């Protein structure tokens, strides 16, 4: 007896389902390292990080919400992406889009 | 004895272990509250002696066994946080996983 | 991608089809439904998903909620579901997915700047308690009351005073006018009971139209079949509630007398087994009937091997203190017969104790009768719902407020209770009341995070003057209302008016409406519904007990 | 039918001719009178007389009390005798006989519906007590003042300021107007005292006209002849009291030029006897005067085996500190020399001790003189009503608050002390301020009754926010009142103006208006009244002490 | 005639030339002036100065001071002077002699009928600390830094909710109204910081409309440039001011990233050494900038050997937190280019230590490098100067509240800490807000004097009701104060408005306004200025600590 | 230990409880608050040790004589009355005349 223990039944779940995604090579060119969070919308990290930014365009990281991905200096790294899903509109990050898109 | 809010709030931690001390005297396998404060005072009188933060987040996982404490509290406590003058001031002390 | 189910638990907190232990009873809840959308989850750190622009939108003030709750398993009367919870204006808004529409598909609750976080998942989240058999012995019992979960109290009193100590009642408009004030005070909705027991309609309609919400009719004042249909003619024309506890000593009459002078006429029993008060040894038939609304008080809940015993003392007694009653009692409540639990403060009962003594009453009876009739599945998920309802939605709606509070369902005062499943009924995590943080537990004050010892309850910004205020609510007769009593008494909280008290009956009260063809014999005092005897057995051990409590 | 008399006190407390032991103390009480009529007693409880029909009739609020204390036991100076009390209003209805003149004869206190009950049965009930000399260093003196038995403080202070520390001042509008802006947070009534150390009249009106009902001339500001003069001057236009801790050092004259200062005008003398100030070594001879009022302080109080050595640390000293009038100014409280007992609390006094210290002089003085000259009958009786007449109607007629407080009389203030015999005058059973309980001792919050331990005193509802100030009153001055100064500081609580401080002389003073012929040898310092020699012996144990006390 | 050294010492405090030691630490402070006139000093007691027509004089309380501390030993960023401070209508009238002109020369602060007095001889006397980094987690918290000597407290919270623990933000207009309420039941002045994490300009005008002082931009919010520049822009235009915890993660940019953001805007920096939060491992780098204002949390403060080990469990971590930024921030301090300490409350930071730590830094930092520069005489005055700036007039001009509080400058608020030299920075002898004491050590509160134990702090009568009200300050935006905010939401304490915190740059800080050519080595983590090494050594043992405290 | 208000009221009583017993270690006659304090302190004990409540009523009775108090106490206390947390919850022990 563990008190309010779990029983959480075996599987697992797919997280963004029905949705279009893309992979990108990624390649950390600064000195220090960067992390990225799971919504941040992708095209506008930071600009140490070298990718195909017009690819990456409306789309996020496709990993479970939270968490983040790291690149230490000097890191390549190809990461799956995301796209962004509501309204469609970009707010904020770098001040890139500011809109729809 | 210019005692502040702090001090005073320590006071009913000392006392709180007070009594989990003579139980477990007694022979009692401790529950929830009494685990915390036993652990929890032992590490305030570390800081007293002058030990070190990395000393006693080890010791303090020596205080209690799981067969001195009732089923299911060791999973109640991952970990205990206290904090108590050392010599160099005012320090933070978790103990992760203390009873096993 | 993907995630396994252990690691999306532990993440998120559990989802569709996990079970979780209530505390260390022997009760399993399984998660009905999930709300979100996997892998648009809200989660607050850093780097995580409620930041600018991403989980959190430009909206103003007006478009988005207060306050989230996020990830939050929702155990209520009408499911037990996991979702995020927005509460806006100190009222709950909706129950949903939380998030930016912007770049989130199916929110339903919007984040924006003026968006405060209260990460739940994890932890089980419930709607506060109420307790309607409040003594106003005196004022700490209100701390007391709120720290176990209970965010509004019903009773009568003017302090410790012997006619309180007995009865629920604030006697005359002069008490009442110096308790609606006092009420101020306190961090717990508050609605006051009268001294009902008088044959003169006048002496009541004042008290009424002074501020009660009810009136008490207690046999130490007199609970004759005169005083009886008074009060609830009174009752009847001015849309409050009557509570009753009987003539014990059969002094006007039986138990059947007392239902006579009653008449068909809506009324909420107190303490319906007995041993609090009532008719010896009969009172229990009273849940048979579609007019009465039976409570419980918690020293009976539930039966245990020392409760004969401690009652005895505590306290012709030996007609009044029966085991076979006792341990019936027990199961009537498992059955849906008895349909509230209450405390009795400080006058054969435990204020801190009513929740924690229903859930005990639920594992005592699944250990002993197993699932019931109406359990589909392999959970306790009916019997939890059905329990749950007893101090929450049923005594609400049994006194007129169940349009103010009671349960998670929008438009309702966010009176809420966020608890973590190993403390589950015992120590909450948070109490939140109308919209702000009451009460919490707190470490220490001046350490580096909130976590260090010791830790215990203390008064959060929720319990300040004038937030407090804003934040509780004290109800007030609709006669009160509009003879601006509030503004008479000079009463600084938003004010709340009961009504519906006369047409609740015994089929409304949520998965409680039994009305068994129980009888009592009147030598052995053995109870049987439909000829069948009716009984358990006591407790040596219960869960919810050494295993929490320091005392 | 008929009733032994035993059985008879059991069940409704000593009737006429009965005796009473004053807690632990060698002091006796007799029954004078019983206003009941033997088989009319109203009780309260399950089958009892308070039920409809029966002892509570069916009046309208208007036309019965809010409260009634039954079966009383009543100590006050006018008398001992058995009752029933009634308040309504928060005030003071009648002494008499309750009931329901439906069926009961002889009822002058009817009870209704309204009607709240506190069973005094076996309890002794007592006016609250009056201390005038507070020095306000600190708000915490208030509950320990109010725990005691105490309901009214006058004095004067900031907060630990050494001003206050040393005087009990409140200097200048600016201070005067915040300490009574923080006295609507204080649980008992309240009258401030001005810096009245000054030669300079308007410098004195100023601080009436902006709320003290009383100036402090203390030696510390210079307790001249034209100081002493410009305060009574200012006292006698105005209608306020002069309190006087005169030139120890004898710096400005002697006694004889104060006394000369003074110029028959009415005036309160503080620690009349010397320890606690005034004029070294003769300031005792004051008590021979028509105008002087004096008072003690407490920490003299009784002589003791230890009271010397701790004088001499706690206060040069040696002429301030004397045997000899320490020890005579038990005999001359006994004699009625001395009208007043109070505090000087954290200042040379206990503020928790000022009605314990009372009764052990009475004690001490019985055991050593015997019965006084008054008595009669085989009891104890005049010279109960002789001491308490010492801190409840003598320290209100003093200060011109006898028309509200200070004893137990139809339409004062309903300030009561109910205590169990056992503990009179250590620790009280209930205390209540203008109709509620504001303070009283309380066990186990969550307990299923209120009596299981710990049991120790807290704040009920007369204690809290909006009901307190309508339960406690703030003394303004004629002047402050009409300047609309409770307006324009918005005060909260019930206001009350002082009248009467200048026509009040030793002869009023309640069974305490002695003006002996007395002198103080300069070199002994002997105390002589009419040439005999005063003096008493130091005790070595007194009663209500290590009996009652944990530390 | 003539008196010794010594005895004078003892008499009045220390005078010109001597010298004290701050608490146990090697700090010493030489008095530069003394604004006296030998033999004219005034003292309060028996026989002594201020008495009628000798100290005090006949002024009405028009032209008198109400308060005076008399002999105070003061010690601010302007100077260590020994004088007597006025008060008058709770605040500072004036810091000179005072006394009677009548009979005294050289008289600037008039002593009369209603003035109180405070002894300050032998006490060092300093402005109330502000902190500027307070999560509202628990109101408990205002007492604790009370007791410290801390007088206004700036931040952020709604209570113990997720968002709250992490950052310093009151989010949205329901929030800011409730807790600008729950404001008025504490003892301390406050001002709130909004959430300023949003690229829509309006979100944020909202709530400086309601009622924020500044707004927070936190990285779990999301602290990209987007979002800095909005808040940035909006604080422009309403006058208040941004404080900055930037991006850890360097996820949107580098610090030279955030840097351009800010576009050479005012700003506030928090815990600017990294470990707090920040671009790791260079957020230190911002201190060479004109218009950064930066300060430190105290966890870090100072570099101990305990520091490290529980610094990493209290938090990737391996990159926040470093001991080569940590070792480089205690001598920045030392330098000036760090110009505040403030606490960060229950979020990596103690509220009661924000006084008590950054004098154990000075004492190290003197131990370490020896004499400042700008050090003149044999004493470490300037040292001391620089120091109590961090704490007192640095976060006041930060935030546009200096012209109120912040140091004992004639016209600002009353907000005074008296302390004994044998506890200075650790526990205050007397805590005054607005003119009244709010806070002190109190022993017995029975006893016969204020001495005796248990001493502890208790709560004074500047912390009640509405003494409370009037001696505290809400501080409003200046849109707040037109919007009539306080009439709407019934705000009953004083209200203060900021203005000025677009204007104030780093060449501002008092005493603190060292721009270095500071750089960070992206792999190592060194600190150098000017290319030189910048590191210091992990104390054994601290001043201040052990000595004093009971746990 | 998340302490409710509960908890920590019987700190206090456990506290009084120290103090008279150590008093009567010394061999003093007990005074009202001291006996009361002992007496309750014993049946919170007996409770967590997983007594009845019918065995504490009656040991409760002879924890203290008649000659280990002062005159007059034992007449001061009718009965002593102390609910704990029993292994079957709390429940509340009310120990008549418990000095003779
Ligand atoms: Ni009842
Ligand atoms: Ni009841
Ligand atoms: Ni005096
Ligand atoms: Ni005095
Ligand atoms: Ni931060
Ligand atoms: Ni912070």
């Amino acid at each position: 007896m563990i008190p309010g223990e779990y029983h959480v039944k075996p599987g697992q779940i797919a997280l963004n389902t029905g949705r279009a995604t893309c992979r990108v090579v990624v390649e950390n060119h600064g000195d220090r390292p960067i992390q990225v969070g799971s919504h941040y919308h992708f095209a506008e990290v930071n600009p140490a990080l070298k990718f195909d930014r017009q690819q990456a365009a409306g789309y996020r990281l496709n990993i479970p919400a939270g968490t983040a991905v790291r690149f230490e200096p000097g890191q390549k790294r190809e990461v799956e992406l995301v796209a962004f899903a509501g309204h469609r509109a970009v707010f904020g990050f770098r001040g890139e889009v500011m809109g729809p898109l | 004895m210019e005692l502040t809010p702090r001090e005073k709030d320590k006071l009913l931690l000392f006392t709180a272990a007070l009594v989990a001390e003579r139980r477990l005297a007694r022979g009692l396998k401790l529950n929830y509250p009494e685990s915390v404060a036993l652990i929890s005072a032992f590490i305030m009188e570390g800081a007293r002696d002058g030990k070190s933060v990395a000393s006693l987040m080890e010791e303090g996982r020596h205080v209690l066994t799981r067969e001195q404490v009732m089923e299911g509290v060791p999973e109640m406590i991952p970990d205990i946080q206290v904090e108590a003058t050392f010599p160099d001031g005012s320090k933070l002390v978790t103990v992760h996983n203390p009873i096993i | 991608s993907n995630i396994s189910r252990q690691a999306y638990a532990d993440m998120f907190g559990p989802t569709v089809g996990d079970k979780v232990r209530l505390a260390d009873t022997e009760l399993w809840i399984e998660v009905e439904d999930d709300l979100t959308t996997y892998g648009e989850e809200v989660k607050f750190g850093g780097g995580k998903v409620i930041r600018d622009g991403m989980g959190q939108g430009q909206m103003l003030a007006a478009d988005c909620v207060d306050l989230v709750l996020t990830n939050a398993l929702i155990v209520d009367h009408w499911g037990i579901v996991k979702a995020d919870i927005g509460v806006k204006d100190g009222r709950i808004f909706a129950i949903g997915k939380a998030g930016n529409p912007d770049i989130q598909p199916n929110v339903t609750i919007p984040i924006g700047a003026a968006t405060e976080v209260i990460a739940a998942e994890g932890k089980i989240v419930t709607a506060g308690g109420i307790d309607t058999h409040i003594h106003w012995i005196c004022p700490q019992q209100a701390e007391e009351a709120l720290v176990s979960g209970v965010t509004t109290m019903v009773g009568g009193g003017t302090g410790p005073a012997a006619g309180t100590h007995a009865t629920t009642c604030t006697p005359g408009p002069w008490y009442i006018s110096r308790m609606l004030q006092a009420a101020d005070s306190l961090p717990v909705n508050i609605g006051l009971l009268g001294k009902g027991n008088v044959s003169q309609p006048d002496a009541l309609r004042e008290q009424v139209a002074a501020g009660v919400i009810g009136l008490k009719i207690h046999e130490d004042w007199g609970a004759t079949p005169a005083a009886i249909d008074c009060a609830l003619t009174v009752a009847d024309e001015m849309d409050i509630q009557v509570a009753l506890h009987s003539d014990t000593l059969n002094e006007s009459g039986f138990v059947e007398d007392t239902l006579a002078a009653i008449g068909g006429r809506t009324i909420h029993t107190f303490h319906t087994e007995g041993a609090g008060g009532g008719h010896a040894p009969d009172i229990i038939t009273a849940c048979a009937h579609p007019n009465i609304l039976p409570s419980s008080t918690n020293p009976t809940l539930p039966y245990t091997l020392n409760t004969i015993d401690e009652h005895l003392d505590m306290l012709f007694a030996e007609s009044r203190i029966r085991r076979e009653t006792i341990a019936a009692e027990d199961v009537l409540h498992d059955l849906g017969a008895f349909s509230l639990t209450s405390s009795d403060s400080q006058a054969m009962g435990r204020v801190g104790e009513v929740i924690l003594r229903t859930w005990q009453v639920a594992h005592r009876m699944k250990v002993q009768r197993g699932a019931l009739a109406e359990e589909t599945g392999d959970n306790d998920n009916f019997r939890v719902k059905r329990y749950i309802a007893k101090y929450t939605i049923n005594p609400a709606l049994t006194h007129g407020i169940a349009h103010e509070v009671g349960s998670i369902e929008v438009g309702k005062l966010a009176d809420l209770v966020v608890w973590s499943p190993a403390f589950f009924g015992v120590k909450p995590a948070t109490v939140i009341k109308g919209g702000m943080i009451a009460i919490a537990p707190m470490g220490d004050i001046n350490a580096s995070i909130p976590t260090p010892q010791p830790v215990h309850y203390r008064p959060m910004f929720g319990a300040l003057g004038s937030a407090r205020h804003h934040c509780r609510l004290t109800f007030l007769s609709q006669a009160a209302a509009a003879n601006g009593v509030a503004e008479r008494l000079n009463l600084r909280s938003a004010i709340a008016v009961v009504k519906g008290c006369r047409t609740v009956q015994k089929a409304d009260m949520v998965h409680n409406s039994l009305q068994p063809n129980i009888t009592v014999d009147a030598q052995t005092y053995e109870v049987r519904v439909d000829g069948e005897l009716i009984t358990s057995e006591p407790a040596d051990v219960l869960p919810m007990a050494q295993r929490y409590f320091l005392f």
